[PDB]
RNA sequence: AGAACGAAAGUCGGAGGUUCGAAGACGAUCAGAUACCGUCGUAGUUCCGACCAUAAACGAUGCCGACUGGCGAUGCGGCGGCGUUAUUCCCAUGACCCGCCGGGCAGCUUCCGGGAAACCAAAGUCUUUGGGUUCCGGGGGGAGUAUGGUUGCAAAGCUGAAAC
RNA sequence: UUACGGCGGU
């Protein structure tokens, strides 16, 4: 009998989007911010919106919820763009191939242009997983 | 309408398969149409296991199994609910339901 | 049991051009199906073709341009006269501007216009448009 | 696969088809020269042979007929002629 | 790319071989048998890298011919390919769709997620098929980077590289973005591009900040 | 009425009209 | 479309598919027209001009738009010629 | 399918003439037992005498008595 | 035209007769039970010989020929391959593993195309209509009836209308 | 375990 309706949830996700720096993990202060910054037409859904606002205060300070607010979003510009490594994941200059794929680059005239020490395929033909339910 | 692509029966290059008999109503069905179920039930009824190992003549005795292969007519297979009604596009898979033993 | 090798040749070309291909393989050759294809090659509905000659009946590979709609066959070879020839045209041609019923005479395998340019009847052999 | 040039097939697409059905049909068979160990006689047995092949000088058995391709009995010399 | 400037430049083959990019699934598709070289002994279909280079240039020439740069919509749905698809469009100036594709972006004119692009390049033909079957009806040509498993229904310039492993996806987005800028006037063909292909790879889970600071007792402090 | 039990009550009936014709020769 | 008096009596000339020679209709809305922009020979940069190719919706949905524009780009001097 | 070859005009013509005996409008006109049996005997009108004023009940949708005679 | 084979029940004769069991008797169940259910049981189910010739005798889809997508398999031959395993301490042949070829039983997918759609890789290649040929359909009833012929010991089969 | 019917036209 607790479960909050659409108009309470959609009006509280628009608060936390747009006034996130002015909020906190207390109920009685967030009740007063939304009182002063949003036109609520009664007292009952006022603090019922403010309840779900504080519910999202602890919810998004633990991680990236559907959270288009600035600070959680600008911090992932230091993940997609930052961590470019000082040494590459590609440039190791010691990489392995197989005797058939070196024949592929042999007609590409890249046989001796490369270093490319080879590994051999372990000779079984044990692919194509066994059939039937057990 | 033709309801199913096979006609309920797994015969393709045949004209007659053997008639077998259902178990709980003794009705005669074809062998391919029949709804088989092979029960590997332990004969001990697992709540009654610590009452036969504490009254055995050993400390480690592997309990025998009861291997009863039921087979049903489709009439008693739906009534005893071993095959459930399926929707008109979720009929089309031949995989059995998953195990769920624990 | 190939009661008409002409009918099987044209059906194969008709399936492959509506499928969108470029080449076919007509597995029995005949001198009536190379004198059928050079009637539609000279009007420009196919391209080069090559008679792959063997010591039994040969094979033919035809280069399809893509400028073809249907190249059917009239399977009982109904004899057509010059009075009869116009009423065969509006049965099995799409328009009067294009398309040809091709028929064998005493003077050769021809068109409908080539057979009336020369005023000779004959036996209907196929059509293409 | 619309513009597959089916007048000039590759030799490994020509080889992995039926003995019929090719661009030009040809047998898979061959004639083979079999030298027995210990005779001066070249024998010219067919590959898909069907008979108990006997020779003239050392008239022993030389190949066993089977389903497809005749099997030379004892270890004996072999070359594919022409 | 039949020229000599546009040839392979052996240096970058070492980037293909160090990322996957030539190892495909054990089943192959019938419309990709021209791009393949042979099946391995392990069932793996390895791919001709000259053929995936010729399509890479051919996909690049299509995007260069689009005049408005923010008009080649660039899409990725699977997680391996979402960092790559965004800073593709940041570098080359395209317009990205990441995460879930809302059905009708292309075919519905009313809603505010209505884009009208002239070209679209896809990370995966089957796992991102919903823009393929839709972009066929605003008569829009499509590009995919396809592995050997994947159908080629509405794709046109199917790149036969790899779309399973995280290294190979970001590399082919980098390799396409490098060469499509280079057919513009932005790289002068001589020095290698200062952006590193590791920038387009899939992100690690939450241990990121824990490990780099164990070797950063000499940068912050 | 079923069509295999319509066939029976006409097979039972045309052996009854076949027999009265046999009586009144 | 060239009547006997020598004039064009026709609303438009329709495009035809460069892969399969068939007419794109007024509502064959899967048919694309793409541009492949060639580069200058000395340095490899886009020089302003391009090449137009049409693919009809029948041959696109069928699934060989790739083998099409690999075969009429090979035709244009593009690709390996190998 | 049907037999198409040129010279089968005996088979096509003899099969058409005994398949026209399977619809109403040929067989009631060309057999003779459908004109021996109508009371007018192949006529549009006939005279007769009145025997009984009779009333027949209308069909279930309707409920009336139709006034008929017994000519 | 003419023939051969033809499930089950059925018919005739000789063997057999365990179980099952139409008919039948009985006990229940019900308003009534000539039914379901239970106990019993004849003919029959079994074999030999002669008949009868029909079934939802069904893929409800004639037979023959070609052409038109992909894929995973399977059954039988044939060919070729790394390796594992058998007396084998070497071999040839087997068991498995990876392919190709023909034939078959099917399956899975697909805007090949068709369809009234269900669905169909055939029921596709059809108003862009013609590969050969057999059988057969023409609103629902009457009616697979009446009648003539013919077969069968019989039951019945085959052909087969009309008035209305 | 037993559970059978529902006047005609609208
Ligand atoms: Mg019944
Ligand atoms: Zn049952």
């Amino acid at each position: 009998g607790r479960v909050r309706t659409k108009t309470v949830k959609k009006a509280a996700r628009v608060i936390i989007e747009k006034y996130y720096t002015r909020l906190g993990n207390d109920f009685h202060t967030n009740k007063r911010v939304c009182e002063e910054i949003a036109i609520i037409p009664s007292k009952k859904l006022r603090n019922k919106i403010a309840g779900y606002v504080t519910h999202l205060m602890k919810r998004i300070q633990r991680g990236p919820v559907r959270g288009i607010s600035i600070k959680l979003q600008e911090e992932e510009r230091e993940r997609r763009d930052n961590y470019v490594p000082e040494v590459s994941a590609l440039d190791q200059e010691i990489i392995e191939v197989d005797p058939d794929t070196k024949e592929m680059l042999k007609l590409l005239d890249f046989g001796s242009l490369s270093n490319l020490q080879v590994t051999q395929p372990t000779v079984g033909m044990n692919f194509k997983t066994p059939r039937g339910p057990v | 309408t033709k309801k199913r692509r096979n006609n309920g029966r797994a015969k393709k290059g045949r004209g007659h398969v053997q008639p077998i008999r259902c178990t709980n109503c003794a009705r005669c069905v074809p062998k391919d149409k029949a709804i088989k179920k092979f029960v590997i039930r332990n004969i001990v009824e697992a709540a009654a296991v610590r009452d036969i190992s504490e009254a055995s003549v050993f400390d480690a005795y592997v309990l025998p199994k009861l291997y009863v292969k039921l087979h049903y007519c489709v009439s008693c297979a739906i009534h005893s609910k071993v095959v459930r009604n399926r929707s008109r596009e979720a009929r089309k898979d031949r995989t059995p339901p998953p195990r769920f033993r624990p | 049991v190939r009661m008409n090798v002409l009918a099987d040749a044209l059906k194969s070309i008709n399936n492959a051009e509506k499928r969108g291909k470029r080449q076919v393989l007509i597995r029995p050759c005949s001198k009536v199906i190379v004198r059928f294809l050079t009637v539609m090659m000279k009007h420009g509905y196919i391209g080069e073709f090559e008679i792959i000659d063997d010591h039994r009946a040969g094979k033919i590979v035809v280069n399809l341009t893509g400028r073809l709609n249907k190249c059917g066959v009239i399977s009982p070879r109904f004899d057509v006269q010059l009075k009869d020839l116009e009423k065969w045209q509006n049965n099995l041609l799409p328009s009067r501007q294009f398309g040809f019923i091709v028929l064998t005479t005493s003077a050769g395998i021809m068109d409908h216009e080539e057979a009336r340019r020369k005023h000779t009847g004959g036996k209907i052999l196929g059509f293409f448009f | 696969p619309l513009a597959k040039d089916l007048l000039h097939p590759s030799p490994e697409e020509e080889k992995r088809k039926h003995k019929k059905k090719r661009l030009v049909q040809s047998p898979n068979s061959y004639f083979m020269d079999v030298k027995c160990p210990g005779c001066y006689k070249i024998t010219t047995v067919f590959s898909h042979a069907q008979t108990v092949v006997l020779c003239v000088g050392c008239s022993t058995v030389l190949c066993q007929p089977t389903g497809g391709k005749a099997r030379l009995t004892e270890g004996c010399s072999f070359r594919r002629k022409q | 790319g039949a020229l000599d400037v546009l040839q392979m430049k052996e240096e970058d083959v070492l980037k293909f071989l160090a990322a996957g990019t030539h190892l495909g699934g054990t089943n192959l598709d019938f419309q990709m048998e021209q791009y393949i070289y042979k099946r391995k002994s392990d069932g793996i279909y390895i791919i001709n890298l000259k053929r995936t280079w010729e399509k890479l240039l051919l996909a690049a020439r299509a995007i260069v011919a689009i005049e408005n740069p923010a008009d080649v919509s660039v899409i990725s749905s699977r997680n391996t390919g979402q960092r790559a698809v965004l800073k593709f469009a940041a570098a080359t100036g395209a317009t990205p769709i990441a995460g879930r594709f809302t059905p009708g972006t292309f075919t519905n004119q009313i809603q505010a997620a209505f884009r009208e692009p002239r070209l679209l390049v896809v990370t995966d033909p089957r796992a991102d098929h919903q823009p393929l079957t839709e972009a066929s009806y605003v008569n829009l040509p499509t590009i995919a980077l396809c592995n050997t498993d994947s159908p080629l229904r509405y794709v046109d310039i199917a790149i036969p590289c790899n779309n399973k492993g995280a290294h190979s996806v970001g590399l082919m987005w980098w390799m396409l973005a490098r060469e499509v800028l280079r057919m513009r006037g932005t790289i002068s063909r001589e020095h290698p591009w200062e952006v590193m292909p590791d920038l387009y790879f899939y992100r690690d889970p939450e241990e990121i900040e824990k490990e780099e600071q164990a070797a950063a007792e000499k940068a912050v402090t | 009425m079923r069509a295999k039990w319509r066939k029976k009550r006409m097979r039972r009936l045309k052996r009854k009209r076949r027999k009265m014709r046999q009586r009144s020769k | 479309m060239q009547n006997d008096a020598g004039e064009f009596v026709d609303l438009y000339v329709p495009r035809k598919c460069s892969a399969s020679n068939r007419i794109i209709g007024a509502k064959d809305h899967a048919s694309i027209q793409m541009n492949v922009a060639e580069v200058d020979k000395v340095t490899g940069r886009f020089n302003g001009q391009f090449k137009t190719y049409a693919i009809c919706g029948a041959i696109r949905r069928m699934g060989e738009s790739d083998d099409s524009i690999l075969r009429l780009a090979k035709a244009d001097g593009i690709v390996s010629k190998n | 399918g049907k037999c198409r070859g040129l010279r089968t005009a005996r088979k096509l013509r003899s099969h058409r003439r005994d398949q026209k005996w399977h619809d109403k409008q040929y067989k009631k006109a060309h057999l003779g037992t459908a004109l021996k049996a109508n009371p007018f005997g192949g006529a549009s009108h006939a005279k007769g005498i009145v025997l009984e004023k009779v009333g027949v009940e209308a069909k279930q949708p309707n409920s009336a008595i139709r006034k008929c005679v017994r000519v």
